[PDB]
């Protein structure tokens, strides 16, 4: 299925980034000016990955009492998006 | 807590080898195969997408299309091995590992590609048979850019051409040509020694004049 493949990559993405993020502050001022900045393709891929999942859940099998459902999922990880990505790497590249 | 251990953070690679590049994760009495995520890359390009036991084929770059392969059977070990195949230049870099099994941690390792003067062509050819003149040709490939020495047993050094090529079986490596146009007599033997401009210790061959 196609649907397996985006949920697993956003999966990784999404955890690369978290820990990317909490690795930063460790590593070397001049190593960490790109790091951040790889953060933000990820930030990006993420929300494309959402994106892209819209069109083919209502192209995949199921009905409207699934596509609610996954919808739902959808807007949690969305908002899991901003709340744990985004806004942690502005407080970020504002330092220094 | 969850942490990946790695074996080694430099690898030091030959050229045209394989390369197996280790990460560890902790495993408590068995591998919940559901619940392990493994993720490799480098510089940007997806090396293994290992996900619920499945690995995704379709998101693999093209460049590691056939090269790279995840040992599953160290998996149960708690060790999360990458090989891959044919190793090239471009492989050099910064691999990073990403293991999700309950916690989650990615690791770091560095990657350099050695290739050395190992593979060593020679020949020995007849110019002048009257004057005894023959042409001793010494070829190797290898990427740090280099310069043959001639050394004979008994003439001891001696003198010849050496050139800079690019290589038409692989990568930009350099395909170092050395002819020595000297009069040798029978059973006398020479030597040609293959020194780069780095660091790597030299590599030998030795000519018998047939």
């Amino acid at each position: 299925n196609l649907l397996t493949s985006y949920e697993g990559s956003f999966k990784i993405q999404l955890i690369l980034a978290k820990l990317e993020l909490a690795k930063a502050p460790s590593q070397p001022l001049s190593q960490r000016n790109e790091e951040l900045k790889r953060v933000e393709q990820r930030q990006d891929r993420l929300f494309d990955l959402l994106d892209q999942m819209d069109v083919e859940v209502n192209n995949s099998i199921g009905d409207a009492s699934e596509r609610a459902t996954y919808k739902a999922k959808l807007r949690e990880w969305k908002k899991t998006i901003q709340s744990d990505i985004k806004r942690p790497l502005q407080s970020l590249v504002d330092s220094g | 807590a969850f942490t990946v251990t790695v074996p080694k953070d430099l690898y030091v690679v030959e050229y045209g080898s394989n390369m197996t590049i280790e990460c560890k994760f902790p495993v408590e009495k068995q591998l919940d195969l559901a619940a392990l995520i493994v993720y490799w890359e480098m510089e940007d390009k997806n090396i293994i997408q290992f996900v619920h036991g499945e690995e995704d084929l379709k998101v693999q770059h093209s460049s590691y299309r056939q090269r790279a392969r995840l040992l599953k059977d160290q998996l149960s070990l708690g060790n999360a091995a990458l090989q891959i195949t044919d190793v090239k230049l471009q492989d050099a870099g910064v691999y990073r590992c990403m293991i999700s099994y309950g916690g989650a941690d990615y690791k770091r390792i560095t990657v350099k590609v050695n290739a050395p003067y190992n593979k060593i062509n020679q020949r020995i050819l007849v110019v002048d048979p009257v004057t005894s003149e023959h042409e001793l040709t010494c070829q190797a490939e290898g990427y740090p850019k280099a310069e043959v020495i001639w050394t004979s047993s008994d003439h001891q050094v001696l003198s010849g051409k050496t050139t800079t090529t690019n290589s038409k079986r692989e990568e930009k490596l350099f395909n170092v040509t050395s002819t020595l146009r000297i009069n040798t007599t029978t059973n006398e033997i020479f030597y040609c020694t293959f020194r780069r401009l780095d660091e790597p210790e030299n590599h030998t061959a030795e000519l018998v004049i047939p």
